[PDB]
């Protein structure tokens, strides 16, 4: 159960879901690492025209789908 | 500015995740939490120079293999990393050696071997061992531990001074 996330300066990671967070605290370590902050960043989910993500959206419910995060 | 793709390699819970993020942001994750694939990028001085440092932290995990070999092609310097309590991760060093020179194609390839763990108690690979297979290797040897922040910086630093005279 993981998402893959493309991420600013041509970064990327793969984070494992556990139950019951949001895209916030799910990738909260792999931009915190990575000096980023979520606050000054967007989310979008990638299509098979991405859709912009609030990040209070439920972590769970993007398992298997490629999220793009870059900077507002 | 000159760019430079690391590879951290080596079976899992070694440490390669560790080691990395005591690099990029001096801070140790005390926590279980395997990589499938998670990739860095940090500006840094070395031997007077700027550059770019792009790491590509692998999967030990070997299930996430595919992932692994895709982007190592492209790496230009590899950190071989074991874990001084975990012989078979020494042991497995040889595999991780011969498939990076078969996704390279070369026999000739920049490398470091990173004995990593060493403020642990009970070690039970001992220094002459680990010196001895960089020896057989001919690349250097580098014990450190991500904990304390030991060898960190020299580990990654001593692979881009090997990648420069590798050209
Ligand atoms: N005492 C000590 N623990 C360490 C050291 N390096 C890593 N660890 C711990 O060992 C475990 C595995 O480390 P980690 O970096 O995740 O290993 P990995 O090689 O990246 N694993 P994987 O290949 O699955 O991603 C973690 O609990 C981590 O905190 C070290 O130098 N000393
Ligand atoms: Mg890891």
């Amino acid at each position: 159960n993981t998402i893959r996330v493309f991420l600013p300066n041509k970064q990327r990671t793969v984070v494992n879901v556990r139950n019951g967070m949001s895209l916030h605290d799910c990738l909260m370590k792999a931009l915190k690492v990575r000096g980023l902050q979520p606050e000054c960043c967007a989310v979008f989910r990638l299509l098979h025209k991405k859709a912009r993500l609030d990040w209070n959206t439920d972590a769970a419910s993007l398992i298997g789908e490629e999220l793009q995060v870059d900077f507002l | 500015m000159t760019e430079y793709k690391l590879v951290v390699v080596g079976a899992g819970d070694v440490g390669k995740s560790a080691l990395t993020i005591q690099l990029i942001q001096n801070h140790f994750v005390d926590e279980y939490d395997p990589t499938i694939e998670d990739s860095y990028r940090k500006q840094v001085v070395i031997d007077g120079e700027t550059c770019l440092l792009d790491i590509l932290d692998t999967a030990g995990q070997e299930e996430y293999s595919a992932m692994r070999d895709q982007y190592m092609r492209t790496g230009e310097g590899f950190l071989c990393v074991f874990a001084i309590n975990n012989t078979k991760s020494f042991e497995d060093i040889h595999h991780y050696r011969e498939q990076i020179k078969r996704v390279k194609d070369s026999e000739d390839v920049p490398m470091v071997l990173v004995g990593n763990k060493c403020d642990l108690p009970s070690r039970t690979v001992d220094t002459k061992q680990a010196q001895d297979l960089a020896r057989s290797y001919g690349i250097p040897f580098i014990e450190t531990s991500a904990k304390t922040r030991q060898g960190v910086d020299d580990a990654f630093y001593t692979l881009v001074r090997e990648i420069r005279k590798h050209k």
